[PDB]
RNA sequence: UUCAUCUAGACAGCCGGACGGUGGCCAUGGAAGUCGGAAUCCGCUAAGGAGUGUGUAACAACUCACCGGCCGAAUGAACUA
C-alpha cells in the first residue's frame, strides 16, 4: 500500500484535477476556462472523477 | 516417516496423547498446499496426510499436555481458501483440533484469512501462524530489516484482533505470539522457516546464555546495545547512530546476510558464510547460483518442516485436551451424560460415538468412503452400530439403522490402508456404510446416544440454477448425478422447484459451475443444460369485483352469479400454517375465523372447499339465498375452483388470497341438466370473469435475507439491496464484535446474481443466506404487456406456448 | 453596511466612557464556543466587544477629540484581538479571562509545538481501533481486551505538523498538544496601559 | 465503576432498541434487558416522546435519567394524548402552550443555556416551539418572540 | 451598459473561528446540517445556514457560506457588440 501522504502527493498530479465535458483535457482543478483551442476554451468543465 | 508399517501407524493411533489433529487455512494465495508439501517431503477437495514428528525430552516436558514418549502424528487436513468452498473447512475444523493459520507478509491478513480465523474460533479451534513468502518480501520488496519486521509486527497484531473479539470466553490464553513460540516465520515455496524458539535455542549452543529469557528478548522493542554488552530495553539515542533489535541483529541478520550474499553472487563470500553457518553440500549442489543455492541452503540452514512441526506438537491442543472443552459444544444431549463425559475424556474403551462428516469418491461411483472422526470409544471392522441421521430424534424411532461397519480404513493422501480398529479421537475411513446417511451423521454403540452437532458452517447455498437433461431418455442418468452431487458436495443442495424444475444451489458462482462441471462429466456423465429457474408465480385480486361476474351453461339452463374479494394476509397465513384447515369442522372453523380475523360468522359458516389441491389459500363462500339444489351442485363447483384456483386466468398459475362469493345461482329442476359437465365450466368462467373484474394482480415469492458483514462493507449492502429492489428490515451488530446483521426482503425474481454482486459491493466479505418469506403483491397491473408485472406474464405465456394476449373479461362473462 | 459600522462605533463609545477599566485580550485560536463561556463567566463582572482592528482604530481616533486618554491604546489594539470592559478588581477579572484554557484536538496540519508522545498504556478502547495504531506503526497487544501500546513512539516531532492518520489517533486518544485561551495583552485603567503582568 | 456517559435517545415508556443500545455498551456488562427496562422506567413521565435518555456506567449499573430537551419538554408540554405512530406522516404537533409552561421550560433549560436572561432562554425555547409547529395563545411562536423583544410581553427576570 | 464592494480597509491570496437550544418536527430499518416532506426560529455573538460540499449504516471527522488576523487601492458581477 502507499503511505497516506505520499497517496495526497500523487493524487495531487494524477486525480485533483478538472476536465473539459466538451474535449476531455485534463485541467487544473481551480480552472475557469479550458485551456485547449479546439473546444474554444469553454468554461464548462467538470471535477475529475474520485476514484472510490 | 518411511511409511513403516500399518501396524506401526496403529500403534501411533494408539497413542493418543501424542496426536495432532489440525488443519491448514488461509486465504486463497497464501502457500497452504506449498507449505503441505514442504511439510510432507520430510515426513512422507480435502483428505487427511500424515506427519511423523519426533523431539527430545527437554523439548517434551516444555507441553502444557498430558503426554507420553518422544514420537508425534500429525494428521493434517488441507482446508480450502475460497469463500465459495468454506463448509469444507468447516468439516475440517469439526475434524480436528488445532489450526495452521498461513498468512502471506506481502498480504497480510486478508478476507478469508479473517473468515477460517473466525471459524476456528468460533469452533474452539487453537491458532498457530505462520508467516509466509518471506522469500517475496525479501526478493520482491527489498526490505531490509525493519520494514520486515513491522509488516511481523503488524500481522500478529491483526491475528490477535481477531482473536481476541472472536475467541470464547473458555480458553483466554489462546492469542498468537512470536515470543510464546506460537508463530513462525518462513518461505514455504522455498522449503525453510524458523522459530525465535529455534534461533533462541541455537544461540544457547552457540554463546550458552538463558533460552528463558532470550526467548521473550529476541521480540520485540529489546536491544543487545553491542560493544557495551548491555541488554537495553529502549534505545535511548544509542548516543548516536540509533541501534537495531534482537530480532534483526540476531535472527533476521544470518538470513539477510546470507540473501544479499547468494542474490549478489559473492561466490567467494558464500562458503565462509555457509560453513559459519554449518551448511554441507552434495555431489551437485557446489555448482549452484543464485536463486537456486539460497533455495538448498535455506532448507539446511531453517528447515521449514522441523519449525512447522515444533510449533505443532509444543502448542497445538492434542485430542485428550481439546475434546475437554470441546465436547459439550459438539453434543446438545445434557453435560451429565455417559456420553458427553466420555467424549471429554477420549477414553477408548467407552462406547463408540463417531461422527462421519465428508464423502470422500472412491473412484467407483456409488460408494464415496465415509470420513469421519471417533470421539469416543473404538471402532472395529466387523461391529454392530448404530447410524443417525442427522436429524434423528434420540427418544422415538428416526432415519437410524441398525447396521455394521465392512472395513476400517486409514486415510491418507490419496490412497487407502485397512486398519482393524482405531481408538478415539483419531481420522479413518469407513468402507461398506453410508448407503444409509445422505450427508453426515453419528454412528453409535449406545442406546441412548444423542446425535452430534449439524456442523453449521458460514456459507449456505444461495445461487440457484435449473438444470436439464437434453436428451430426455437419460433423466435417471441426471437423477443419480444429482444424488452422489448432493452427497459429495456437503454444502450443495439439490432439490424440484415449485415448477417441476431440478434445481441445484451453491454457495456461489465458482462452486455452483465445478459443481456443474462435475454433474455434467463425472456424476450424471449425461449433457445437460443450465438455466436460471423460471420464479413461480400466485393470481391475486386486489379490489372487490367491480361488477358481479355472470356465467351460463353450455345448455343456458344453469347461471352463475359470483364475486371475487381479496382475502387478507393474515387469513392466507392461517390457512397455509393450518390456523384455518378444511379437515376442521365449519361452526369452529368459522368461530375461529370471525374472532381472530374479522370474519362474519355467517359467512365463515359458509366455506364450501379451499384451492387449490383442496387445501389452499383460496376460499369459496356460499352467499346465495334461496337457491334450492345447491347441494347438488356443491361437488361440481368445489371441483371447477380447484380447477380454476390450480390454472389461473392471467397466466396459468395458482391462485392465492381468492374469495370467491356465489351471490346466487340459477338452476334446472332436473338433475340431468345440471351435471358436472355443465357446472363445472359455468363456474370456472364464472370464477375467471370475477377473478379479472376484481383488478387482477400477481403476486410474487419474497426472499428473506439475513447478510453477516462487518462495519466496512454494510454500505455494499445497502448499495446492492437498493439496485436490487431489496427491502431492509433490521439492522445488529454482534456483541463486541464489528460484525453486523442485516435482514432484507429480496424479491426471489432479482435474486439471480444477488450474491455474487454482494460479494463485489463488499470485497468478498458480506455472508448471506436466503430463505423464502412470503408473496409480495406486483402493484402493476398484470395485463397491460408493458408493464412490470405485465412483462414476466408475457415471458410466462411465451414460455407456456400459451397465446401472446390475456383472454380478457368479456370471454368467460355471458352477457346478462 | 455604514448604519452596522455607526451602530458598532456607539457600543463602543458606550463601552469607553461607562465602564472604568478594559483589557485587549488576544484571542487567537479561540473557538467559538471557549468565547461563550468565557463571556457566560463574566457575565456581569464584565462585558465582551470585538470588531476589526482597523474599525477600532477608526471609532478610537473619532473619539479622541472628545476623549484623547485612549491614544495609548491604538498602538496595542494590532493581531486578533478584542476589549474585555469592566468595573471589577483587575485581577479577578484577569484571572477569570485566563482561567478558561481548553486542550484543542489534534487538528491535523498543525505544527507540533513539542514532541508528541504515545504512551505504553491500556487505552480501554475496544480492539477495533487497531488500525489507527498500525497506521503509525506503535506496537501494541490486546490486554484485558483493549489495546495497550507495548512501547513508547514519538507520534509527531517538534517541527513539523500532524497528519491525518497521526490526528485521528491522537483524538482517540484523547492527547491534545496544545492549550487555547484567552491571553491578555494589554490592561488599561486610570487614564494608563501597562502590561497584564 | 467510572463516569462512562451514553446520550442514546429513545421513545418514551418503551425499552430501548437493543440494536440500538448492545453494540456500544457490551463490554461493559449492561445486560441489554436491564438498560431497555430501566430506560422505560426513566422514560414513563414523558410517556411517548422521543427524549434524550443519558446513562452512567457504573459497577455495571446504568443510571437511565432523561436529558432535559428543549423538543420534547415542549412535546411534553402540549400534553400529547398518547399518538398512533403508525398513522400518518407527521401527526400535527398542533395545540396551544402558554407562556407558563414556556417559561417553566426555559427555566429547566437556563441552567446548560448561554442566554443572558429568561427572556433570552424564552426566546430560544419560543424558536425550537416554533420549528415543531404548535401554537402559543393563537399567535405565532415567532410574533410572541418579537413581542419578548419589543416589550409588549415581559418575562419574569427571576 | 447597468448594478454593486472599498482607507470605517474592497477582490484575490495565506492563517484563525465557523458555536449553543439542537439528534429542531416528521415516514425511515437506520437519517444527528448534508436520501427526503414541510418548517427557515432563537440565543451568544466580531460571526456562523436548522447548513455549501466531501464523508458515515448512523455518528464522527474534514469543508464552505459568515466573521476575524496579514496586506494595502482599487475591485466584482450580469450584460451589450
Ligand atoms: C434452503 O433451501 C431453500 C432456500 O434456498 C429457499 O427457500 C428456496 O426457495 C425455493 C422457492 C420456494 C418458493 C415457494 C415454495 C413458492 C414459490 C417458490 C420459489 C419460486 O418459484 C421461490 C423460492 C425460489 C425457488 C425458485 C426460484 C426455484 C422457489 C421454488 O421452490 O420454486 O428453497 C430451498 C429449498
Ligand atoms: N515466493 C513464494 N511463493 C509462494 C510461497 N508459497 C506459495 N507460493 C506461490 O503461491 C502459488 C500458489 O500457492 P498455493 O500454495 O498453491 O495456494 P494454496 O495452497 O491454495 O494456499 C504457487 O505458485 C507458489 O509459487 C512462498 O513462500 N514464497
Ligand atoms: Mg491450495
Ligand atoms: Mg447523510
Ligand atoms: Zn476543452
Amino acid at each position: 500500500i502507499i503511505e497516506p501522504s505520499l497517496k495526497a502527493l500523487a493524487s495531487k498530479y494524477n486525480c485533483d484535477k478538472s476536465v473539459c465535458r466538451k474535449c476531455y483535457a485534463r485541467l487544473p482543478p481551480r480552472a475557469t476556462n479550458c485551456r485547449k483551442r479546439k473546444c474554444g476554451h469553454t468554461n464548462q468543465l467538470r471535477p475529475k472523477k474520485k476514484l472510490k | 516417516m518411511v511409511a513403516f508399517t500399518v501396524d506401526q501407524m496403529r500403534s501411533l493411533m494408539d497413542k493418543v496423547t501424542n496426536v495432532r489433529n489440525m488443519s491448514v487455512i488461509a486465504h486463497v494465495d497464501h502457500g497452504k498446499s506449498t507449505l503441505t508439501d514442504s511439510l510432507v517431503q520430510r515426513a512422507g477437495k480435502s483428505t487427511a496426510i500424515s506427519l511423523y514428528s519426533e523431539m527430545s525430552d527437554e523439548d517434551v516436558k516444555e507441553i502444557k499436555q498430558k503426554t507420553d514418549g518422544n514420537s508425534f502424528l500429525i494428521n493434517l487436513i488441507d482446508s480450502p481458501g475460497h469463500v465459495d468452498f468454506s463448509s469444507e473447512v468447516t468439516a475440517a475444523l469439526r475434524v480436528t483440533d488445532g489450526a495452521l493459520v498461513v498468512v502471506d507478509t506481502i498480504e497480510g491478513v486478508c478476507v478469508q484469512t479473517e473468515t477460517v480465523l473466525r471459524q476456528a474460533l468460533g469452533e474452539r479451534i487453537k491458532p498457530v501462524v505462520v508467516i509466509n513468502k518471506v522469500d517475496r518480501a525479501l526478493l520482491e520488496l527489498q526490505v531490509s530489516k525493519e520494514d520486515l519486521y513491522q509488516t511481523f509486527a503488524r500481522t500478529v497484531e491483526s491475528v490477535n484482533v481477531i482473536v481476541s473479539t472472536y475467541a470464547d470466553e473458555v480458553l483466554g490464553d489462546v492469542q498468537v505470539y512470536p515470543a510464546r513460540g506460537t508463530v513462525a516465520f518462513g518461505s514455504g515455496l522455498h522449503g525453510w522457516a524458523f522459530t525465535i524458539r529455534q534461533f533462541a535455542t541455537r544461540y544457547a549452543k552457540k554463546f550458552g546464555v538463558d533460552k528463558a529469557k532470550m526467548m521473550d528478548r529476541l521480540w520485540g522493542d529489546s536491544f543487545f546495545n553491542p560493544k557495551t554488552k548491555k541488554w537495553t530495553n529502549k534505545d535511548t539515542d544509542a548516543e548516536g547512530k540509533p541501534l537495531e533489535r534482537a530480532f534483526n541483529m540476531f535472527i533476521l541478520d544470518p538470513i539477510f546476510r546470507l540473501f544479499t550474499a547468494i542474490m549478489n553472487f559473492k561466490k567467494d563470500e558464500i562458503p565462509v558464510l555457509l560453513e559459519k553457518l554449518e551448511i554441507v553440500l552434495k555431489g551437485d549442489e557446489k555448482d549452484l547460483e543464485g536463486k537456486a543455492l539460497l533455495k538448498v541452503v535455506m532448507r539446511k540452514f531453517l528447515p521449514a518442516a522441523d519449525a512447522l512441526l515444533e510449533m505443532i506438537v509444543l502448542h497445538l491442543p492434542s485430542p485428550v485436551t481439546a475434546q475437554a472443552y470441546r465436547a459439550e459444544q459438539l453434543y446438545e444431549g445434557p453435560a451429565d451424560d455417559a456420553n458427553c463425559i466420555a467424549i471429554k475424556n477420549c477414553d477408548p474403551k467407552a462406547d463408540l460415538m463417531l461422527y462421519v462428516s465428508k464423502m470422500v469418491p472412491t473412484s467407483d461411483k456409488g460408494r464415496f468412503y465415509a470420513f469421519g472422526r471417533v470421539f469416543a470409544g473404538t471402532v472395529k471392522s466387523g461391529q454392530k452400530v448404530r447410524i443417525q441421521g442427522p436429524n434423528y430424534v434420540p427418544g422415538k424411532k428416526d432415519d437410524l439403522f441398525i447396521k455394521a461397519i465392512q472395513r476400517v480404513v486409514l486415510m491418507m493422501g490419496r490412497f487407502v490402508e485397512p486398519i482393524d480398529d482405531c481408538p478415539a479421537g483419531n481420522i479413518i475411513g469407513l468402507v461398506g456404510i453410508d448407503q444409509f446417511l445422505l450427508k453426515t451423521g453419528t454412528l453409535t454403540t449406545s442406546e441412548t446416544a444423542h446425535n452430534m452437532k449439524v456442523m453449521k458452517f458460514s456459507v449456505s447455498p444461495v445461487v440457484q440454477v435449473a438444470v436439464e437433461v437434453k436428451n430426455a431418455n437419460d433423466l435417471p442418468k441426471l437423477v443419480e448425478g444429482l444424488k452422489r452431487l448432493s452427497k459429495s458436495d456437503p454444502c450443495v443442495l439439490t432439490y424440484m422447484s415449485e415448477s417441476g424444475e431440478h434445481i441445484v444451489a451453491g454457495t456461489g458462482e465458482l462452486h455452483l459451475e465445478i459443481c456443474l462441471q462435475d454433474l455434467e462429466h463425472d456424476h450424471a456423465g449425461v449433457p445437460l443444460k443450465i438455466s436460471p429457474p423460471v420464479v413461480a408465480y400466485r393470481e391475486t385480486v386486489e379490489s372487490e369485483s367491480s361488477q358481479t361476474a355472470l356465467s351460463k351453461s353450455p345448455n343456458k339452463h344453469n347461471r352463475i352469479y359470483l364475486k371475487a374479494e381479496p382475502i387478507d394476509e393474515e387469513v392466507s397465513l392461517a390457512i397455509e400454517n393450518g390456523i384455518i384447515n378444511p379437515r376442521d369442522d365449519f361452526k369452529a372453523r368459522a368461530r375461529i375465523m370471525a374472532d381472530d380475523y374479522g370474519w362474519d360468522v355467517t359467512d365463515a359458516r359458509k366455506i364450501w372447499c379451499f384451492g387449490p389441491d383442496g387445501n389452499g389459500p383460496n376460499l369459496v363462500i356460499d352467499q346465495t339465498k334461496a337457491v334450492q339444489y345447491l347441494h347438488e351442485i356443491k361437488d361440481s363447483v368445489v371441483a371447477a375452483f380447484q380447477w380454476a384456483t390450480k390454472e389461473g386466468p392471467i397466466f396459468g398459475e395458482e391462485m392465492r388470497s381468492v374469495r370467491v362469493n356465489i351471490l346466487d345461482v340459477t338452476l334446472h329442476a332436473d338433475a340431468i341438466h345440471r351435471g358436472g359437465g355443465q357446472i363445472i365450466p359455468t363456474m370456472r368462467r364464472a370464477t375467471y370473469a370475477g377473478f379479472l373484474l376484481a383488478d387482477p394482480k400477481i403476486q410474487e415469492p419474497v426472499f428473506l435475507v439475513e447478510i453477516q458483514c462487518p462495519e466496512q462493507a454494510v454500505g455494499g449492502i445497502y448499495s446492492v439491496l437498493n439496485k436490487k429492489r431489496g427491502q431492509v428490515v433490521s439492522e445488529e451488530q454482534r456483541p463486541g464484535t464489528p460484525l453486523f446483521t442485516v435482514k432484507a426482503y429480496l424479491p426471489v425474481n432479482e435474486s439471480f446474481g444477488f450474491t455474487g454482486e454482494l460479494r463485489q459491493a463488499t470485497g468478498g466479505q458480506a455472508f448471506p443466506q436466503m430463505v423464502f418469506d412470503h408473496w409480495s403483491t406486483l402493484g402493476s397491473d398484470p395485463l397491460d404487456p408493458t408493464s412490470k408485472a405485465g412483462e414476466i406474464v408475457l415471458a410466462a405465456r411465451k414460455r407456456h406456448g400459451m397465446k401472446e394476449e390475456v383472454p380478457g373479461w368479456q370471454e368467460y362473462y355471458d352477457k346478462l | 453596511i455604514r448604519e452596522k459600522k455607526a451602530e458598532y462605533f456607539a457600543k463602543l463609545r458606550e463601552y469607553l466612557e461607562e465602564y472604568k477599566s478594559l483589557f485587549v485580550v488576544g484571542v487567537d485560536n479561540v473557538s467559538s464556543q471557549q468565547m461563550h463561556e468565557v463571556r457566560k463567566e463574566l457575565r456581569g463582572r464584565a462585558v465582551v466587544l470585538m470588531g476589526k482592528n482597523t474599525m477600532v482604530r477608526r471609532a478610537i481616533r473619532g473619539f479622541l477629540s472628545d476623549l484623547p486618554d485612549f491614544e495609548k491604546l491604538l498602538p496595542f489594539v494590532k493581531g486578533n484581538v478584542g476589549f474585555v470592559f469592566t468595573n471589577e478588581p483587575l485581577t479577578e477579572i484577569k484571572n477569570v479571562i485566563v482561567s478558561n484554557r481548553v486542550a484543542a484536538p489534534a487538528r491535523a496540519g498543525a505544527v507540533a509545538p513539542e514532541d508528541i508522545w504515545v504512551r505504553a498504556v491500556n487505552t480501554g478502547m475496544e480492539p477495533g481501533k487497531t488500525s489507527f495504531f498500525q497506521a503509525l506503526g506503535v506496537p501494541t497487544k490486546i490486554a484485558r481486551g483493549t489495546i495497550e501500546i507495548v512501547s513508547d513512539v514519538k507520534v509527531v516531532d517538534a517541527g513539523n505538523k500532524v497528519g491525518q492518520s497521526e490526528a485521528s489517533l491522537l483524538n482517540l486518544l484523547n492527547i491534545s498538544p496544545f492549550t487555547f485561551g484567552l491571553t491578555v495583552v494589554q490592561v488599561y485603567d486610570n487614564g494608563q496601559v501597562f502590561p497584564s503582568s | 465503576n467510572e463516569v462512562k456517559y451514553l446520550y442514546l435517545r429513545a421513545v418514551g415508556g418503551e425499552v430501548g432498541a437493543s440494536a440500538a443500545l448492545a453494540p456500544k455498551i457490551g463490554p461493559l456488562g449492561l445486560s441489554p434487558k436491564k438498560v431497555g427496562e430501566d430506560i422505560a422506567k426513566a422514560t414513563k413521565e414523558f410517556k411517548g416522546i422521543k427524549v434524550t435518555v443519558q446513562l452512567k456506567i457504573q459497577n455495571r449499573q446504568a443510571a437511565a435519567s432523561v436529558v432535559p430537551s428543549a423538543s420534547s419538554l415542549v412535546i411534553t408540554a402540549l400534553k400529547e394524548p398518547p399518538r398512533d405512530r403508525k398513522k400518518d406522516k407527521n401527526v400535527k404537533h398542533s395545540g396551544n402552550i402558554q407562556l407558563d409552561e414556556i417559561i417553566e421550560i426555559a427555566r429547566q433549560m437556563r441552567d446548560k443555556s448561554f442566554g443572558r436572561t429568561l427572556a433570552s432562554v424564552t426566546k430560544e425555547i419560543l424558536g425550537t416551539a416554533q420549528s415543531v409547529g404548535c401554537r402559543v395563545d393563537f399567535k405565532n411562536p415567532h410574533d410572541i418572540i418579537e413581542g419578548i423583544n419589543a416589550g409588549e410581553i415581559e418575562i419574569p427576570e427571576n
